[PDB]
């Protein structure tokens, strides 16, 4: 290619190198799409169930009983609100 | 899932030489103290969830469970057994 | 582009890592059906 | 030249050369060292704090003595700040006074509780 | 088996991931085009995300397993794609996309390109980290790892010296920020108990400000550090050692807005702790003004354009402490997509060029030559030096204007540090467009005879990134700037709201004199350059100085190694010789070595000649006799006397 | 059957072993396996619902000295396990095959003398986590000092001699006042016991005395400032097992010793006393972090490094808090994950390929190395602590507590958030970068046996940094057993 | 691998065999240092005594049953093997390889395999495997920390106190729980602190 210049072989590691395209890259270049696209599908299906919306899960009635079991608690160790002491 | 429930015991009804009695009371008192923090999470995820519905409104809709849950937090917490077993208040 | 010698895809390191990790996968999801099915988990 | 640190330790060196130190920063580029990016040839003496005074060591500037520098940097900050206070003297007034709110300033969706609201009062109407 | 998030989030984990276990087996080739289609793959997923809560806007979660759930403190792995982060999304990603099909064209030639492609995909996979997580906690795992990430790139070329330390340099503010930020941790979790961002936003309100400053300022200097504000700027002009690409990724568009991000989230506890805003807003003025001056008298091609960077995100800071965050996050938006088109153009033009020099003062005459670099690199000088209709108008000028809208009375002399910051920014944007195209050549002749465009990995994202930098805004200010947007719902305090009267009380004066200045200075120093140059060519020594100044960034880079660096390594060698090689091996092995030495030979040196043992033995016995009676008749009459008694005679028998 | 013929099949079996085949170490590796996979069934066997000690047996008794006692009156050692100590039992058996296999090929004179010590030392060190009692922790405490000595002496690099006598004498002399408190509760309680020891309330002043000789020893072995001066040496010439074990186990019995010995009793000299632990952690954390900006040796800078990181789990563990008490052992574990992994690298990989320690030479490595430059990222920004990582995990639990119990103090300590990157990342960019080194031929990257280790200390490590919570289901009680709150 | 593969004959003529030769450090180099400065006859007699080193001489139940005389030849003969082999496998870069039919080794340059190391069957097949069954059981021992016991207890005595919330609907008592939990304390502590209590 262009620009080049010599390097050792026997230097190995996990990624290329220098100028890494070894003769085989569209083959292993298949078995790599279809490991990413395996495991994406595989996550996305697996993480479905853990989704929710924000809203929508919770009623509002549900809401407003645990506010008032929460002034029921509050008051009954008679507690104030922030700033009613002055 | 053969739930147990195990006795609760106390340091003050127990003469600390019978040690079966002390370890029923430390793990009494130690096991107590994570059902109050149980307590204190579910009052954090109510929270969360006025949070997340009411959005704008949260200042009204969540008051009440605000203050219960920064009135819970520093009392609601792991403590210990020892200061109690090493300590009568009666005196 | 240039081209360099041949490299299996299916190293030892891709072999041993996968097939571990996966392993693990559906141990846990095995697991998870026989506690659907039963009361406990089966390494329970 | 021989800095303070760098003459506090001549009563220890004992045998040890007493070298002149010379950041290898400064050091002509252009000749040929043996270790031409450290700029160090091999039996080179080496200085007690050689640490401080080879290339992976912080970057000297020769530029602006450090004196000057600090003058110049402390300068340029106490001008600005001073100006952007001085500036606050020469400020017009204001067109139009702050917004007002219907609910006696919205205490109660402030979370207030009809004693609070002057913590949490918002303004008048 | 649809899951945009999920997609999101492990697409990029996949592009980061599989290079580095596969790369010797697909090769550079394969590698690039994998990654790049895969993160082409997610900017789809974004955009169409961004319509459909549009739509609705009801925000989707992911609520994984948890971390830690000891006593009074869970946290999960949360996500989320809130308002705020489908923005944030929306630059990480867009702009990812482009760099990984133009550093394809860009590092061709270079042996390393694989681990430069997975560096690219992890940054972007920490980023969408950064922006989803539902909690602090998350946010930092995000921080840490770009910090990280920055390391390797701004390192890539790993026998280039400097390139090495200006990766220390870059990562050691990182961390010198990321300590407050888990001093702020500590105390959020030590106050509300919890890391997550529902609960503390819920509450905030209620909390003593004392509190809440303590925490802001912390997470405020880290900010500071990641932002690169006048405190902390030294890193970023160093950050352009490593390639272009990484500087139009990183350093323009993504990793210093995580400071933004996080004081846009934290923007509702900011709400009620005035003193912070009000720092970082005077922060920012420093820097906006400061950046502006280095940058004019600057030569370096990347050190101007990052310093421009400098400055709007100091820009963006002054918002925050305007309390106008939408208008911040807007000015980000825009900022990445006309801050890294500018570095995309310096790379093909620094290209074109046969060595590949980043000084202006070689460039000359490349218009003819490079037409279509041109066109696009003042665009982007034009979306910042906000002319009508291109976004950096809507997304500056509407923050030069809350400077003067605002309610508070001092913050009218920010309006003009601002409009500083402007006309600087027109200077010096004009200033590189004339020195590399309208000038006289200042090269040999073999540089033009070999100029030429670059190829089309080049070329189509900087035709893109145009796009946007001249329709996004119009399209999207009805989202972020409009009149009761609610599209990112911060719960702003009724008091400081000022859009209303940003928008009315502000007259003709200080609504025109920005837009009229950004064209006549410009047009201007055009004029002077062009016409009569001698004005910047005076030769006095006092102009010199002061651009002497202006050059090396304010003298902080000199001040930060001398006064702060080189007197910590000195003190550093001052505690490891003189302490733990000193004082505590005197109070250790060496001391007690040489105590020992003259004991024992004191000790042995007692029995003097052995010409005769008889008599000294004996006389031995006759000393012992007489000083045990007459130290127990010491010590009847008083005992605290025979003390200092004993005290000599242990000298007498050790010294 | 007789469990004399069991044991004397194993030893005749060794016995042949050793005769045909001229050396040990493939059976010890397969004792050391085997003693992995039996704690293992132990954890399978191990209620964790239940504060108590199990597998209780004791030794040495009157009655029955060679063998096991069920007497009605036990005057022997006691021995048994709560969560706590198999925590750390797990994370011994875990290394010390590790420590045998990073000296496979390396040791050539007197091989079998030294794996016979370094297993006996494993062994010890694994003996004192099930101690039950004052005298047996304290018998097993000082039992490595000869090994290590003799160990250090022989199979240690130049300045062996120097560090043998500053391991021995150093914690020979924190252990003897260690060995006065306890003489004091054993002549006062008439019982030494680590089960119902905290029942006995003595009276303050004399937990103000004891607590004294009990932190001397414990700031000599932890170690902590300013007696930090042994630590540098004895892992600079030691044999690579000898620093694997040191920094990885025998740092942390100093922490099991606070949490046992310590805290259940003296506990109202901890909340009297903590502020000058604070003091002295605080300043372990900086000064020696500063320290190691300025030195030379490779093997030294891992070294200080492991005496901040344990000065920071101090600050923790004395902080009164469960966060606390579940951060600096998490710190322990995780350390004695990470530092064993740089002393290989520094250790057993380039002192065996090129002999010498010093940094000015080691430069380029990443060119011709770069799996070792690989492994020198993570490892290195594992130690600093970058999340997803125990030692991040640990760093934030117990400064979450450290600045609970002082603010002040918990805030300013986490400026080591910033001190370990200085020290640690001005070393690895040295290392990783640059032209390589004139001085330094080429030489083989790194071999599978090292990949093997390395690989395993960084998925444990990864693993709790993901998920810490695996590690509670022993330490739930133990989080709050130690807490004196009323 | 295999049981009674002893013999007695082959090992007593190796000894002297062996002494034929010179010694291993200083074989292949000729204290010179150049792997051409042996001759070829040599060499080949050196790769074939090598090759034998990997060889099953020996059984499990030759070890425990044979006397010591013969095992001290065993090893002091083997030691000589093991060192010819590896300082040859240094100084040439080759492996003795006796391929198939020819009755002939010599020394050969392929090295992609068949060659293991003495420590991998240990740890590869007991230390490692005994690593994830510790994963698995620290994993599923997970399963009964606390947390999830005192959710259960608190469920239980909320159920206890309060029967009636067992007839409303199936995907209604967690929220009705909740409740009832805000509302009061269903913990003991100050049951258990009696003397407290003036
Ligand atoms: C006290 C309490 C203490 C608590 C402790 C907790 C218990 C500890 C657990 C220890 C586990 C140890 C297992 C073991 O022994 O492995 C030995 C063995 C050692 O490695 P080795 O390959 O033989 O080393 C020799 C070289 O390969 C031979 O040399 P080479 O030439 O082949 O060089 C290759 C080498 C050279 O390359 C390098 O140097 C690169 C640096 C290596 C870094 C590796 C760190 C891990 C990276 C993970 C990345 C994931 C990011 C997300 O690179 C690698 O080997 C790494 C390959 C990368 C993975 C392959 C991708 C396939 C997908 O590894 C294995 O056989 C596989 C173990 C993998 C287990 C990972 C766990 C994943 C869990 C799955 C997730 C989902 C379910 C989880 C829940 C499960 C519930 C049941
Ligand atoms: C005196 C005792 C101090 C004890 C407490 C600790 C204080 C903070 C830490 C300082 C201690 C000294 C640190 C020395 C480490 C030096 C390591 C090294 O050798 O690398 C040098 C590196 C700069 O590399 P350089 O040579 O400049 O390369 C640029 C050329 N491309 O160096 C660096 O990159 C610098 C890394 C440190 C960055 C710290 C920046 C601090 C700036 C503070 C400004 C004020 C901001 C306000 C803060 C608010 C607080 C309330
Ligand atoms: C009722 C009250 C009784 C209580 C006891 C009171 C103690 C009184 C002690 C006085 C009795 C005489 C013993 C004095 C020590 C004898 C040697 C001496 O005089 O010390 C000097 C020594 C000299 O060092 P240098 O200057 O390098 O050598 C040239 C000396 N012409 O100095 C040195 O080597 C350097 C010293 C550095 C500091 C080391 C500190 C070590 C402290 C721990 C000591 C433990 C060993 C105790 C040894 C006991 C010996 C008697
Ligand atoms: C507590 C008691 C402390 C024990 C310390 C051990 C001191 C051993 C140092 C001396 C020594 O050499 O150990 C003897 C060892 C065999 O030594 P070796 O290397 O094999 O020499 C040739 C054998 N005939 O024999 C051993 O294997 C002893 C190992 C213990
Ligand atoms: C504090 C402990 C300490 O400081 O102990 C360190 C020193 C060690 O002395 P050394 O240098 O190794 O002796 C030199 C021996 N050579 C030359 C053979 C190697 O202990 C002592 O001198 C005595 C301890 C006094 C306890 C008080
Ligand atoms: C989060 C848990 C860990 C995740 C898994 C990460 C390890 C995967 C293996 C990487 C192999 C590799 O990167 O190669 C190693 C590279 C080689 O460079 P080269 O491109 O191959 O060219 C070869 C040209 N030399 C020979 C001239 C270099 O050495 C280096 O230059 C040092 C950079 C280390 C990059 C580290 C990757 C990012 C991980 C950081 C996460 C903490």
């Amino acid at each position: 290619g262009g620009g080049r210049y010599p390097f050792p072989k026997d230097v190995i590691s996990m990624t290329g190198g220098w100028w890494a395209n070894p003769s085989n890259w569209k083959l292993n270049g298949l078995f790599a799409t279809g490991i990413a696209v395996g495991l994406a599908l595989w996550v996305s299906t697996a993480t479905l169930p853990y989704t929710r919306r924000r809203e929508g899960i919770t009623s509002e009635s549900d809401i407003s009983k645990w506010n008032a079991a929460a002034g029921v608690w509050r008051e009954r160790h008679g507690k104030i609100s922030t700033g009613e002491a002055a | 899932s053969e739930h147990q429930r195990p006795e609760l015991v106390s340091f003050d009804d127990i003469n600390y030489n019978d040690h079966k009695k002390v370890r029923e009371a430390q793990e009494s008192y130690t096991r107590e103290q994570f059902i109050r923090l149980e307590a204190l999470k579910t009052v954090r995820k109510a929270l969360e969830k006025c949070y997340e519905e009411s959005g704008p409104n949260h200042f009204e809709d969540c008051k009440n469970l605000a203050e219960q849950y920064l009135d819970m937090l520093p009392t609601h917490r792991l403590q210990g057994y020892l200061g109690y077993q090493r300590n009568d208040p009666s005196k | 582009p240039e081209l360099t010698p041949a490299v299996p895809f299916f190293q030892p390191y891709v072999l041993k890592w996968a097939g571990v990790s996966l392993g693990l996968v559906a141990f846990y999801q095995f697991n998870s059906s026989y506690e659907a099915k039963n009361g406990h988990t089966w390494v329970e | 030249i021989r800095a303070s640190f760098d003459k506090a330790e001549e009563p220890m060196l004992g045998d040890y050369p007493d070298i002149d130190p010379f950041p290898a920063q400064l050091k002509n580029p252009y000749k040929k060292y043996d270790d031409q990016q450290d700029r160090r040839n091999l039996e080179e003496p080496l200085s007690v704090n050689d640490d401080l005074y080879d290339m992976w060591s912080p970057d000297r500037f020769t530029h602006f003595k450090n004196q000057d520098a600090l003058k110049y940097f402390i300068g340029f900050l106490t001008i600005f700040f001073g100006a952007s206070y001085v500036a606050t003297y020469f400020v017009p007034e204001k067109a139009a006074i702050p917004r007002e709110f219907p609910y006696e300033g919205l205490w109660k969706e402030s979370g207030g509780t009809e004693k609070s609201k002057a913590f949490f009062g918002q303004r008048s109407e | 088996m649809y899951n945009a998030i999920s997609l999101i989030i492990i697409l990029p984990c996949i592009s980061w991931l599989f290079p580095l276990f596969f790369g010797r087996q697909l090769g550079y080739v394969f590698v690039t085009r994998m990654t790049s289609t895969l993160i082409i793959i997610t900017t789809l997923i974004t955009y169409y995300y961004f319509y459909q809560l549009l739509g609705n806007n009801n925000p989707i979660n992911l609520e994984l397993f948890n971390y830690l759930n000891i006593d009074y403190l869970d946290i999960n792995y949360n996500f989320e794609i809130d308002a705020l982060t489908i923005t944030m999304l929306l630059a990480i990603t867009t702009i990812s996309s482009m760099v990984h099909i133009y550093s394809i064209g860009y590092m061709e030639t270079d042996p390393h390109q694989v681990r430069f492609f997975s560096l690219l995909s992890m940054f972007t996979f920490w980023m969408i980290i950064l922006v989803t997580g539902s909690n602090y906690f998350v946010l930092f795992v995000g921080w840490e790892f770009i910090g990280v990430t920055s390391y390797l790139l701004i390192s890539f070329w790993v026998t280039r010296l400097q390139a090495m330390k200006s990766a220390l340099s870059a990562v050691l503010m990182n961390r010198f920020g990321d300590a407050f930020f888990v001093l702020g941790l500590c105390v959020i979790a030590y106050v509300f108990g919890t890391l997550n961002y529902s609960t503390i936003f819920a509450t905030a309100y209620l909390i003593n400000t004392d509190l809440l400053v303590l925490i802001m300022l912390a997470l405020f200097i880290a900010a500071m550090a990641k932002s690169a504000q006048f405190g902390l700027h030294n890193w970023l002009t160093l950050a352009m050692e490593g390639p272009t690409p990484v500087s139009s990724l990183l350093h323009a568009a993504t990793l210093v807005t995580a400071g933004i991000y996080l004081l846009l989230r934290s923007a509702n506890i900011l709400e009620y702790t005035p003193t912070v805003l009000f720092i970082i807003l005077w922060i920012g003025a420093l820097t906006t003004l400061s950046a502006g001056l280095i940058a004019i008298c600057s030569n370096d091609l990347k050190r101007i354009i990052a310093l421009s960077t400098m400055s709007q995100l100091g820009m963006m800071t002054i918002a925050i402490g305007l309390s106008a965050y939408n208008l911040a996050l807007f000015h980000l938006l825009g900022h990445a997509f006309f801050k890294a088109l500018l570095f995309m153009s310096a790379g093909s033009i620094i290209h074109s060029i046969l060595n590949e020099s980043q000084d202006i003062r070689t460039y000359g005459g490349l218009l003819s030559y490079l037409p279509y670099t041109y066109i696009c690199i003042t665009i982007a000088s034009l979306s910042l030096m906000a002319m009508p209709g291109l976004t950096g108008y809507y997304t500056k000028d509407i923050i030069i204007e809350s400077t003067y809208g605002s309610y508070s009375i001092s913050n009218y002399v920010v309006y003009w540090i601002a409009y500083l910051s402007a006309v600087l920014t027109c200077v010096y944007s004009m200033k590189i467009l004339y020195l590399t195209f309208y000038s006289n050549p200042n090269n040999n002749t073999i540089t033009y005879y070999n100029a030429h465009e670059s190829n089309i990995y080049i070329t189509l994202p900087m035709f893109i990134l145009a796009i946007f930098a001249m329709f996004a805004g119009w399209i999207l200010k009805d989202i972020y700037l409009g009149v009761g947007t609610d599209f990112v719902g911060t719960h702003i305090l009724p008091n400081n709201f000022s859009y209303f009267d940003t928008e009315f009380s502000i007259t003709q004066f200080y609504k025109l004199l920005p837009l009229i200045s950004a064209i006549l200075v410009s047009i201007l120093i055009v004029v002077l350059n062009e016409f009569f140059a001698i004005v910047f060519n005076l030769n006095n020594k006092y102009i010199n100085t002061v651009y002497s100044i202006f050059n090396q960034k304010l003298v902080s880079d000199q001040i930060l190694n001398h006064f702060i660096i080189f007197k910590g390594l000195v003190t550093s060698g001052n505690i490891a010789h003189h302490v733990d090689k000193g004082s505590l091996y005197r109070l250790g092995p060496v001391g007690i070595n040489r105590l020992l030495n003259k004991a024992s030979y004191n000790v042995i040196n007692l029995s003097s000649n052995t010409r005769s043992s008889l008599s000294m033995n004996s006389m031995l016995i006759l000393i012992t006799i007489v000083s045990l009676l007459l130290l127990v008749l010491v010590m009847n009459v008083n005992f605290i006397i025979v003390i200092p008694v004993l005290i000599s005679i242990l000298y007498i028998l050790f010294s | 059957m007789f469990l004399t013929s069991i044991l004397l099949s194993s030893l005749y079996l060794f016995n042949r072993i050793l005769a045909w085949q001229g050396n040990v170490k493939h059976f010890y590796l397969f004792a050391s396996n085997l003693l992995l996979l039996f704690i293992v069934v132990l954890y399978i066997n191990f209620n964790t619902f239940s504060n108590s000690f199990q597998f209780n047996f004791e030794l040495f008794n009157s009655l029955n000295p060679f063998g096991l006692s069920n007497s009605d009156i036990s005057n022997g050692l006691l021995f048994g396990i709560d969560g706590l100590s198999l925590t750390f039992i797990l994370l011994t058996v875990l290394l010390i095959p590790l420590t045998l296999l990073g000296n496979w090929y390396n040791i050539n004179f007197n091989s079998n003398l030294y794996y016979t010590l370094v297993l006996a030392i494993g062994l010890v060190i694994l003996l004192n986590f099930w101690a039950l009692d004052y005298i047996s922790f304290y018998i097993l405490f000082e039992a490595t000092l000869p090994l290590l000595f003799i160990l250090i002496h022989i199979y240690g690099s130049s300045d062996s001699e120097r560090a043998s006598f500053y391991v021995l004498m150093f914690t020979l002399s924190g252990s003897l006042f260690m060995l006065l408190s306890i003489v004091v509760i054993s002549i006062v309680l008439n019982t030494t016991n680590f089960i119902n020891h905290n029942l006995f309330v003595l009276s303050l002043d004399l937990q103000t005395i004891i607590w004294l000789g009990l932190f001397i020893a414990i700031m000599v072995k932890t170690p902590l400032f300013p007696i930090h001066v042994w630590l540098p040496v004895v892992h600079s010439e030691s044999p690579l097992a000898g620093s694997m074990i040191l920094a990885g186990l025998i740092l942390k019995l100093a922490l099991y010793a606070i949490l046992r010995l310590l805290l259940p009793l003296l506990c109202e000299a901890q909340i009297l006393y903590t502020p000058m632990i604070y003091i002295i952690s605080l300043l372990t954390i900086i000064l020696t972090s500063l320290a190691t900006l300025r030195q030379i040796d490779l093997k030294v800078i891992i070294a200080y490094s492991s005496i901040s990181h344990m000065g920071i789990a101090i600050l923790g563990v004395c902080s009164n808090t469960s966060l606390g008490i579940y951060g600096s052992i998490v710190l322990g574990v995780a350390h004695g994950f990470v530092s064993p992994a740089l002393f290989l690298i520094v250790g057993g990989i380039l002192y065996d390929r090129y002999h010498i320690r010093i940094v000015n030479y080691y430069k380029g490595l990443t060119t011709y190395m770069p799996q070792l430059a690989t492994y020198i990222i993570i490892l290195s920004f594992a130690n600093i602590g970058t999340p997803l990582t125990g030692n991040f995990t640990g760093e934030f639990l117990s400064l979450q507590g450290g600045f609970i119990r002082n603010p002040i103090i918990g805030g300013i300590s986490c400026i080591s958030v910033l001190l370990a990157a200085i020290y640690q990342l001005k070393l690895t960019n040295k290392l990783t970068g640059g032209i390589s080194s004139i001085y330094m031929h080429r030489t083989n990257d790194v071999t599978i046996r090292e990949k093997f280790i390395m690989n395993i200390l960084i998925i444990s490590t990864l693993i709790i940094g993901i998920c810490p919570q695996i590690m509670y289901n022993l330490l739930y009680w133990t989080v709050n057993n130690y807490i004196y709150i009323i | 691998f295999a049981l009674r593969a002893y013999n007695e004959e082959k090992e007593l003529a190796l000894k002297q065999r062996l002494s034929q030769l010179p010694p291993p450090g200083k074989a292949f180099v000729t204290a010179e240092g150049e792997p051409r400065p042996a001759k070829e006859a040599e060499l080949a007699e050196l790769a074939e005594i090598a090759a034998l080193y990997k060889t099953d001489r020996v059984g499990i139940l030759d070890i425990l049953l044979l006397g010591n005389k013969h095992a001290r030849l065993y090893r002091d003969n083997t030691a000589l093997l093991k060192d010819y082999y590896y300082n040859g496998r240094r100084i040439l870069d080759k492996i003795p390889v006796k391929d198939k039919q020819t009755g002939k080794v010599t020394w050969e340059i392929k090295r992609e395999g068949a060659e293991k190391e003495d420590w991998v069957n240990q740890m590869y097949f007991l230390y490692a495997p005994s690593l994830i069954l510790l994963l698995i059981v620290m994993v599923y021992k997970s399963r009964e920390d606390i947390t999830f016991w005192a959710k259960k207890e608190l469920d239980q005595r909320v159920l206890d106190k309060h029967p009636e919330i067992n007839d409303a609907p199936e995907n209604e008592r967690d929220a009705l729980i909740v409740e009832r939990i805000i509302a009061g304390d269903y913990d003991k502590l100050a049951s258990l602190q009696k003397k407290a209590t003036p």
